[PDB]
DNA sequence: GCATGTGTTCTAATTAGAACGCATG
DNA sequence: GCATGTGTTCTAATTAGAACGCATG
């Protein structure tokens, strides 16, 4: 009995993860958000989920650009201070941001990142206001291994989609 | 009718406290002036020249959202970020998203943290400054994050030096034509010490590069004194920038140390032109 | 004798024109102030800080008898010859008859040339200054050539620094005790900028050495700032010597260049005391 | 400055500094065979009152030592100038007043410049005498000395004289000659 | 007795000057 | 239009610091 969700998608396409997870057009996606003023995001209807993510490791723009452009459009899609309903946002990094860029990310998004691992193979950093993204006592993984994981990947998603999981109770329905 | 209260200012990348200096010249009461600065030379000038009125808070990246709320509400939010990675005078510029150009986004974050929320129609003024000699994309990107276009003001029309700068903000009448005052020194001759002859009316933009004090590509001396040619003195650079004489004469600083502070600073008469309409909103002496 | 007339002064080894500064401060009207100076920095200060009133004549050894006769008559002949070959602080001092020590005799010669003739009643005053830390034989010869015994006046009694200096002359009441005036700053604390704390009541004799500004055999820093030791700033040294603030802030001079001038000059209040009874003998505007 | 008749002339009173010229002035006949000439060597403590007490002077002589000098070369000139100004007569004084400073090539170019600066005149080179044997530099207010056409000596030839003499007369004693027509002659 | 001093000459660290650079209004 | 620049880097001249120095009140 809870209504479905308008999703704003940034940089990377989640039209596969949100459709295969069963989450007609309710989703808006933009790739180059350079000339996206406030009125544009406002005209694209309300939003209950604002998603943005850095490109996969080895894709073409300064890693902080994604973090800054995310913060810009995120402040555009916020509702009234008197919350009409549930609002959620999430920024996903794929080991692209270096040590400094992680400090910038945490400071601008005003919270510490949760480390999302896979058994050690593929790694993902997540900033999100979801009380269930943080609730999951996420499997601990050492940073040094994460650094080596990126180093072995130069030479050349699942439970992250389960990060979408706890969003079902707020939404609908399929 | 409720009387006007003294202004409350958050100054990011304060430098040599030009903002406070200008506000005090306009006779505007300032209750608190919380400034973020890292350079020891800059902070030392601020402490001495303003008797320690300024609450120095340190690095701009250490300033949190709660701190802005706790120290607020702020009536005025000014800032001028480093352009060493933005200006096209540097062939080794690292752009807006790398180096020190990234520090601009710190002004962007804190500006959003300082603004009143909804249902708050209280006066809130802000101003961002940078050079016009930057990248097209960078100029655009700054306008996009601040959601506003800059007003272009050259200090050439209010001082004895060329200095075309960009000004983002909502200060009352930023676009209005610039008017000359009684105490506006437009000519170089007016800025020189006694017995020194000016060769030119205006000088080019003064940078941290010491030879920018020499005019033209031929590196001409600006001033003639007593059978020899000479560059501008520190006291003369201050008068050119519209600063009080011996303003930067602190902490045994040399010529280069003083020109470094002046080089990156604002033109006082320009800032006065921009801050002048704020007198209508806050208490005055 | 119709009335008082503006004083005519001959200043040998003028330096940063401490003499004219004092004569001005006493309101004494000056007809002419002829200075013999060779240092470029020194002359520049005198030209700026005194609006080209001073008639500079160059090297003292170039000043002939005919010159003194033509330029005169002089009411006052003041001078302070180099002591870099006379002071015992220099291990390689050459003495009174070698190096720059022999420049004293140039003052002796010009004093002899500037004096009025026999039977001339008109008032004529002269003053000569040099350090106490000189050879016992050099002090003897100076007295012999000047035919007078000096008066030891330490600036510590009237300023914030030790400066034991010999003063040969004939000024009215050179022997009278020094009385601290309301304007004199007697402690180091009163000479510091805002936010600065003095570790010492009075500082030791400031020479041209970079670390003459430090105190004791342990070489202690004179002041405290933000819980961290520091040396005196240039503006502070000027207060200690009694000069106006930023008096030496000319020609982009560094700390060394500024201290080199201040180190060799006179203590302003000491000269103010000595020149004080001359306002009775001359026109005061 | 003018010449006075023989009978009105008086025996010269001489202040001879550093070096006695009691033998030179006697052989020329300025002092009688019987003892007028004050010879002072240690003028380091000599004040103005001493010279005044030591009786009026007509000829104040000065000379640098030929040998080893206990004092710097410039010391002799400065002290000479000091005492000379002490012994100068009142502006209305009558007799001839003369002074003289002699250098035996012991003053360098810098010290020579200082000498001429303090005494307000350039020196006179007096050679004697077929290679050059001896020579001296003289500063004086005696007219005949700075007027006579002495032999021209090259500077590059005077530094040679200071070389072989440091490796160690009659016409030289003619600096007192033109003083005969001003004072009493004894013979 | 014993600290003090109108200085001079060593360093490593800056200063002052010049070269470099090319996109932007 | 093209020429102007909130800069950085490198080089010799200066700086700021410190050692050295011993006769003198
Ligand atoms: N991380 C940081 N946090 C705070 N200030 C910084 C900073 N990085 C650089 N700055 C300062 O930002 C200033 C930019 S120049 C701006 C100076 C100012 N407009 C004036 O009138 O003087 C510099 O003084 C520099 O010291
Ligand atoms: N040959 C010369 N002719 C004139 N002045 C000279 C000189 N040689 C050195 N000097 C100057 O003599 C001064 C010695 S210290 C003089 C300081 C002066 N009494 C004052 O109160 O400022 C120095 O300024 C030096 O430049």
């Amino acid at each position: 009995r809870r209504q479905p969700v308008r999703v704003l998608s940034l940089f990377e396409d989640i039209k596969k993860e949100l459709t295969s997870l069963g989450f007609p057009g309710q989703l808006k996606h933009v790739v180059d958000v350079t000339d996206t003023v406030r009125k544009d995001v406002e005209e694209w209807g309300p939003f209950d989920l604002v998603y943005g993510a850095t490109p996969p490791l080895g894709h073409d723009r300064p890693p902080s650009w994604y973090l800054f452009q995310f913060h810009r459009l995120l402040q555009y899609a916020r509702p009234k201070p008197g919350s009409p309903r549930p609002f959620f946002w999430m920024f996903v990094d794929n080991l692209v941001l270096n040590k400094e860029d992680l400090d910038v990310a945490s400071r601008f998004l005003e919270m510490e990142p949760v480390t999302i691992p896979d058994v050690l193979q593929n790694a993902v950093r997540v900033w999100s206001n979801i009380p269930a993204i943080r609730s999951r006592h996420w499997a601990l993984v050492s940073e040094e291994e994460l650094s080596l994981l990126a180093q072995n990947k130069q030479s050349s998603t699942k439970l992250v989609k389960n990060c979408f999981l706890p969003l079902r109770e707020y939404f609908k329905y399929f | 009718a409720e009387k006007r209260k003294p202004i409350r200012v958050l100054s990011l990348f304060d430098g040599i406290a030009t903002g406070l200096l200008v506000l005090k010249d306009l006779g505007i009461q300032v209750d608190r002036y919380i400034a973020s600065e890292v350079c020891e030379d800059s902070i030392t000038v601020g402490m001495v020249r303003h008797q320690g009125k300024i609450m120095y808070v340190g690095d701009v990246r250490s300033v949190t959202q709660k701190h802005i709320q706790e120290w607020g509400p702020f009536d005025l939010v000014i800032g001028g970020s480093p352009c060493n990675d933005l200006s096209i005078v540097n062939p080794a510029r690292k752009g807006l998203y790398e180096g020190t150009g990234r520090l601009f986004f710190e002004f962007y974050r804190l500006l959003h943290d300082a603004r009143p929320k909804e249902g708050d129609d209280r006066p809130f003024f802000w101003l961002f400054e940078n050079v016009v000699a930057m990248g097209v994309s960078d100029k655009r990107d700054i306008s996009r994050f601040l959601e506003s276009n800059p007003v272009m003001i050259d200090a050439k029309e209010v001082s004895a030096a060329h200095r075309a700068r960009y000004f983002w903000g909502n200060l009352p009448g930023m676009n209005r034509p610039l008017a000359s005052t009684v105490n506006d020194k437009l000519e170089l001759q007016e800025c020189l010490e006694h017995g020194r002859i000016a060769k030119f009316s205006k000088v080019r933009t003064i940078t941290t590069a010491s030879n920018s004090i020499k005019q033209g590509k031929d590196q001409h001396f600006p001033v003639f004194m007593n059978e020899k040619e000479d560059i501008l003195w520190c006291t003369e650079m201050e008068r050119v920038f519209g600063f009080p004489v011996h303003y930067t004469d602190v902490s045994n600083m040399s010529r280069l140390a003083r020109q470094r502070l002046l080089g990156r600073s604002w033109s006082v008469p320009v800032i006065r032109h921009l801050f002048a309409p704020l007198k209508e909103y806050f208490a005055c002496v």
